[PDB]
């Protein structure tokens, strides 16, 4: 576990992550804090979102537990920060790095999927009244994702 | 009337109908030696109607080599008479009897007849009668390291289930006019050619829903074909298909006919020419016994071997066998004729008991018909095995000395083993060790650890534990039982009650692990297996792993510096459903059961823990606000479970249960249908509630309905238990108190600077001060499945069935709900016996210290289909480090307790490598990218001091080493794998 | 060349391969037909566990050969 985690950390260090920044907390290798920048072409533009990543003992043979910390108004992210991503529950394989997980999360932010929602009310607002969803997302990202 | 409190694990393998048929079948067992007693024990534990024994031969000392129900005080007494008393205690529902005389016409009273230790003429006489009267006949034999099984269930045997697999089911996406059935997106049907399926809920082709099975023509992993459905319709949409399993007609041949033209079952495809040899060899053994007044060839005797080979040649000539006899193998069969090993007895007894269950239940595929097995790779080669060393000494180990010799017996008696776990495999392993004489010498010792206690359901396959032992520690009872079996083990066994893990390293430390000879795992979870494997790798000890699941089993051996460890391979992980599926859109009973377990945890465990922590920690509120993602939930739970909804009587508990019923089965469904109406469409125009998504319907409470009342009773009882009230089960109070409920109005909500901090502060201030409430605690509900009076499984079943009725899913019962929610592993006594036999056959290889990797065998088997297979262990990978051959698993660096700078200098100067990362445990001691100030602070510190400083915890006094993981780069900058570092404190 | 793979649960699989194919290709075919990742497959032929990086001809696997697909179990 330690070897794989350090290899991923070094790979992140060598290659510029640009719109992401993941690293261990304190000196603990099984607890990372990551930052995601809201896409410009999205309601979350100009926002910084903090994520907590917990690597299990069986890593990379079990998926990391990735949870949002900054509150976000998204159809696939609930109030506990849980993310509806298939690669984190049952599609995880011991060949996916944290960089690909962060890219998947950024793609999820860039376009939600209301056909299989995790928060039905937000999905209903998105499908019915798009402008109100846009306003709510902008207000939430200005109220929580900026600071 | 099956006692599910005892047969809980076995019913998950066999079923109710199978055990119902079993409980009406009689089994006769001829022969009461180790093999016969093993078969009888497994049959009694299985639960057949009755067992009858026939063995009038007086007991002899050598018989104690594998007969664990015989003591040295029973010499000269018939074996059946002294064995029936001990067998009658295993199961109270299975009487055990003894017959002093056998007649042919007496055989008609039995469903199955098992024959051991009998000559071929008697076997022919018995089979000529059983075959024509339709009685199942099984004949087993165990000669040294060789074994044989023969099954004959009649000419017209009917097998209802041929593989023991649950019927396959799946969801369809479309059915064309030509029968091309297509599964959903990326869903595999898993069918094979020639299978039968039935369809339900098919729209557009109602004819397919009648229920007639149809042939399956597999065309790919995602689609298959059923034929021409031109008349039934043009196209069908959605639906569910379920596999149909049909009975099979199996025809057996009699023993007399089968001797001439046998049909072999091959336990190993690496040696496919041997079973023809063993077929002649065993018949020659019978002929030799006939010609010498029933006396087998003497151990390692050359004259008897020559005579036996002459018999083999004569028999091969008579049977017109066009085979070439391997003289070495046949004479090896001759040498070990008088051997009686407990491992072979356990292996063959498990197999034969499974065959008996197949005969009595008409389930699983029987053997057809001869099963010849050998474990000749277990014969020692580091000691002298001759006539002089193999002659009997008049002791209880004569049966084993006849195979291995006295010197190997002395080697066995000086073992210092460590057994982790005391379950079914643990009990079998301890019994095998007691019979083999393990650790009965001056320098021998056995250590067994297990932190659990004996339960009622454990007695079904752990034969060392009696009903009087319920509530005591497993290890102590097992130690006492095996000391009774072999009195020489008095004082040679130490039992612990410790869980093997990171917290027990003060007991199982360097001193403990340095005196061992081998470690045997008898665990039931992968985490403990990985931990023990890491400990064995660090201490370089042999490890014996074994696992079972229903009728399947496997055994693996880990040898230092030779093979890979247990953790070098991967296993399929458990299935975890997407959170969206569980939370909103379930379509299987497993989804509803998982949701109900989460509901139980969130109603009876988490709020109680929050309340208790609020009254203990003096700084819980601020820490929760800072750390917890959603402090609102914690504050609301504390408020509700302290002041808002604290029950003063059981009536308020019933009202709370009614409120929760409305909350979780009527209102959330209304909200969901408000957000996504039943007529809504997706972004592409298709209906939303189609396929994997099932449209729900709110439930209206009806007191007379069984499921609603069950949920109300269970929820009220659990809430009262949380608040320590006097719960009741009288329906009158429920009826009179639920007739006055006033449902609060509910209407789904459409929605439409930072004051939430003020709201949180106001909520926090409303809570009573912790100082005022001291000593007031609420009891959280800890999930427990084995108790049938704590309402846990009742509540989970009721909630799961109510949610199933929400989404129109077929509800389950308490049996399946307990199986799924409880994560029960199906277990069998026969599989346990087989795995113990294989492990004890590898143990003698470990004792002999064999070096070649082709002499060890990892074993896999499935008794439902009669499949056995073996493969050599995988050799540990090698790598090149600084131009040297280094083992990637078993090699390490040994260094003193030097400073970090000195460690880096050593790796730069000795190995020519640059250290880039250095970690210990979970911390990060050193990394090449850390700022210069932090490094300059951490450079001149010793490794122990550095670890203590970073982890903020002193090293324990018993700690004697540190394990460090290091990643380093070569001169060119290429990363190179290196072994771990062992710092000596 | 055509080979057969028998699972520990009794299923049978037919694979169309060539003697020069590597074990990785066979594992990929088994994954396609079963969905089992190549790193979780344990293949046995004639008492030898097949290891990645070698070819079929190394194990003398010829037409109509039978392999066994096994796995470890966690009870005890
Ligand atoms: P089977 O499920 O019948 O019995 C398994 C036994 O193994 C013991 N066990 C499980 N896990 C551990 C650890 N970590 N340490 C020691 N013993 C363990 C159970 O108590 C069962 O007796
Ligand atoms: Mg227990
Ligand atoms: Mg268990």
């Amino acid at each position: 576990a330690l070897k794989r985690i350090n290899r991923e950390l070094a790979d992140l260090g060598k290659d510029p992550p640009s719109s992401s920044s993941a690293g261990p907390v304190g000196d603990d290798l099984f607890h990372w804090q990551a930052t995601i920048m809201g896409p410009a072409d999205s309601p979350y533009a100009g926002g910084v979102f903090f994520l907590s990543i917990h690597f299990p003992t069986d890593y990379p043979f079990k998926p990391p537990k990735v949870n949002f910390t900054t509150r976000i108004y998204h159809p696939n992210i609930n109030s506990n920060g849980s993310i509806c991503l298939d690669i984190l529950r049952d599609q995880w394989s011991p060949a996916l790095t944290i960089s690909k997980v962060l890219l998947s999360i950024s793609s999820l932010l860039t376009d939600p999927n209301p056909d299989d929602p995790l928060v039905p009310e937000i999905a209903h607002v998105y499908k019915t009244d798009r402008s109100r969803y846009e306003l709510s997302a902008r207000e939430w990202t200005r109220k929580y994702a900026i600071g | 009337t099956i006692d599910e409190g005892l047969y809980s694990r076995q019913l998950y393998v066999l079923g109710h109908e199978a055990m119902k048929q079993m409980s009406q079948s009689n089994v006769l067992i001829i022969g009461c030696k180790g093999l016969g007693v093993e078969i009888a024990k497994n049959v009694c534990l299985a639960g057949v109607k009755s067992v009858t024994l026939y063995d009038p031969q007086p007991t002899r000392i050598e018989d104690l080599s594998s007969q664990y129900f015989l003591t040295e005080d029973d010499i000269g007494v018939p074996r059946a008479k002294v064995t029936v008393s001990k067998l009658a205690e295993l199961n109270q529902y299975v009487p055990v009897s003894v017959v002093d005389e056998l007649s042919t016409e007496y055989l008609k009273n039995f469903k199955c007849v098992v024959v051991t230790e009998t000559s071929l003429t008697k076997q022919l006489e018995i089979n000529d009668f059983t075959h024509k009267n339709h009685i199942a006949y099984i004949a087993a034999d165990s000669r040294g390291l060789f074994g044989s099984i023969f099954c004959d269930f009649g000419e017209n045997f009917i097998c209802t289930d041929t593989d023991g697999n649950e019927p396959l089911t799946g969801m369809i996406a479309s059915i064309t006019d030509d029968g091309v059935v297509t599964m959903l997106e990326e869903t595999r049907h898993g069918l094979e050619n020639g299978d039968f399926v039935k369809f339900t809920e098919v729209k557009g082709m109602p004819g397919l829903n009648d229920g007639t099975p149809r042939k399956v023509e597999v065309k790919g992993p995602y689609t298959f074909s059923i034929g021409s459905v031109k008349d039934l319709g043009s196209a069908g949409y959605n639906g569910v298909f379920t596999q149909v399993k049909v009975p099979t007609k199996i025809s057996f041949k009699s023993l007399r006919e089968s001797l001439k033209d046998p049909e072999y079952v091959y336990p190993d495809f690496g040696k496919m020419m041997r079973p023809p040899q063993y077929h002649i060899a065993f018949q020659a053994l019978s002929a030799f016994a006939d010609a010498h007044e029933g006396s087998l060839p003497r151990p390692r005797n050359d004259i008897d071997a020559a005579e036996f080979f002459e018999f083999c040649k004569k028999i091969a000539s008579t049977l017109q066998f066009d085979v070439e006899l391997d003289e070495k193998l046949i004479k090896e069969i001759s040498y070990q004729a008088r051997g009686d090993l407990v491992a072979m007895s356990a292996f063959l007894g498990g197999a034969v008991a499974q065959e008996v269950l197949k005969a009595t239940t008409s389930k699983f595929y029987p053997l057809k018909q001869y099963f010849y097995f050998d474990s000749l790779e277990s014969l020692p080669s580091s000691v002298t095995i001759s006539e002089e060393t193999c002659k009997p000494r008049g002791c209880r180990y004569d049966g084993q000395i006849a195979v291995f010799g006295s010197e190997f017996q002395e080697k066995i008696a000086s073992l210092s083993t460590f057994l982790v776990g005391a379950g079914a495999i643990g009990c079998e392993m301890l019994k095998n060790w007691a019979m083999m004489g393990v650790a009965t010498g001056e320098s021998g010792h056995i250590s067994v650890t297990d932190m659990d206690s004996i339960e009622k359901s454990n007695l079904n396959r752990q034969f060392l534990f009696r009903p009087r032992d319920v509530g005591k520690l497993k290890s102590e009872c097992a130690s006492t039982a095996v000391s009774i079996m072999n009195p020489s083990l008095t004082g040679k066994i130490t039992s612990y009650q410790e869980r093997v893990g990171p917290e027990s390293e003060g007991i199982f430390g360097d001193e403990f692990f340095e005196k061992l000879s081998l470690v045997t795992n008898a665990l039931d979870n992968v985490e403990a297996r990985m931990y023990v494997d890491r400990r064995c790798v660090f201490f370089e000890k042999p490890l014996l792993e074994s696992g079972t699941l229903g009728t399947k089993g496997n055994t693996q051996v880990v040898v230092p510096h030779l093979t890979e460890s247990y953790g070098s391979s991967q296993d399929p992980p458990e299935k975890s459903f997407p959170i969206c599926t569980l939370k909103n859109f379930p379509n299987r009973i497993e989804h509803t059961i998982a949701w109900a377990r989460d509901l139980f945890e969130g109603l009876f465990k988490q709020p109680i823990d929050n309340v208790n922590m609020y009254l203990s920690s003096p700084n819980f509120l601020e820490t929760s606000l800072k750390t917890s993602s959603n402090p609102r939930e914690v504050l609301e739970n504390i408020r509700d479970y302290l002041v808002t909804e604290k029950p003063l009587s059981f009536e308020e508990c019933i009202m709370w249960a009614r409120l929760q019923f409305d909350k979780f089965f009527n209102n959330n469904i209304q909200q969901l249908l408000f957000n996504f109406p039943k007529d809504s469409v997706t972004s592409t125009g298709q209906p939303f509630w189609s396929g994997p998504k099932r449209a729900p319907t709110p439930l209206s409470f009806d007191i007379h309905n069984r499921e609603h009342f069950d949920f109300i009773v269970a929820a009220a009882s659990l809430y009262a238990f949380n608040y320590g009230l006097k719960s009741e089960t009288d329906p009158a109070i429920y009826e009179r108190v639920l007739a006055g409920y006033n449902p609060p109005p509910f209407a789904p909500k459409s929605g439409i600077a930072n004051k939430d901090k003020q709201e949180l502060k106001s909520i926090a201030d409303s809570l009573p001060p912790p100082s005022s409430l001291v000593g007031f605690r609420l009891t959280p509900a800890e999930f427990e499945k084995d108790d049938d009076s704590n309402h846990h499984i009742d509540f989970i079943t009721a909630a799961s069935n109510l949610r199933a009725m929400n989404y129109d899913i077929t509800p389950a019962d308490r049996f399946k709900t307990k199986f799924v929610a409880g994560k029960i592993v199906p277990a069998m006594c026969t599989s346990t016996a087989v795995v113990s036999g294989l492990v004890c056959l590898e143990l003698v290889k470990l004792v002999d210290g064999k070096k070649k990797i082709e002499e060890y065998k990892n074993g896999f088997f499935n008794l439902a289909i009669g499949l056995f297979t073996f493969s050599d262990p995988i050799a540990s990978p090698k790598m090149k480090v600084n131009g040297k051959e280094i083992d990637k698993i078993w090699d390490r660096y040994n260094l003193p307790d030097c400073t970090l700078q000195e460690l880096i200098d050593y790796f730069q100067k000795e190995e020519g490598l640059e250290v880039t990362m250095l970690s210990s445990g979970v911390s990060l001691l050193y990394a090449n990218f850390q700022p210069p100030k932090k490094l300059a602070e951490r450079l001149p510190l010793k490794i122990s001091e550095l670890v203590e400083q970073i982890t903020k915890k002193k090293l324990e006094p018993f700690r004697k080493h540190l394990v460090l993981e290091i990643c380093c780069d070569d001169a060119n900058g290429e990363d190179v794998e290196v072994p771990f570092i062992c710092i000596k404190l | 060349m055509q080979i057969f793979v028998k699972t520990l649960t009794g299923k049978t699989i037919t694979l169309e391969v060539e003697s020069s194919d590597t074990i990785d290709n066979v594992k990929s075919k088994i994954q396609d037909k079963e969905g089992i990742p190549p790193d979780q497959q344990r293949l046995i032929f004639a008492g030898k566990q097949l290891e990645d990086g070698r070819t079929l001809s190394d194990y003398n696997i010829q037409k109509e050969s039978t392999l066994h697909l096994v796995l470890r179990l966690r009870g005890g």
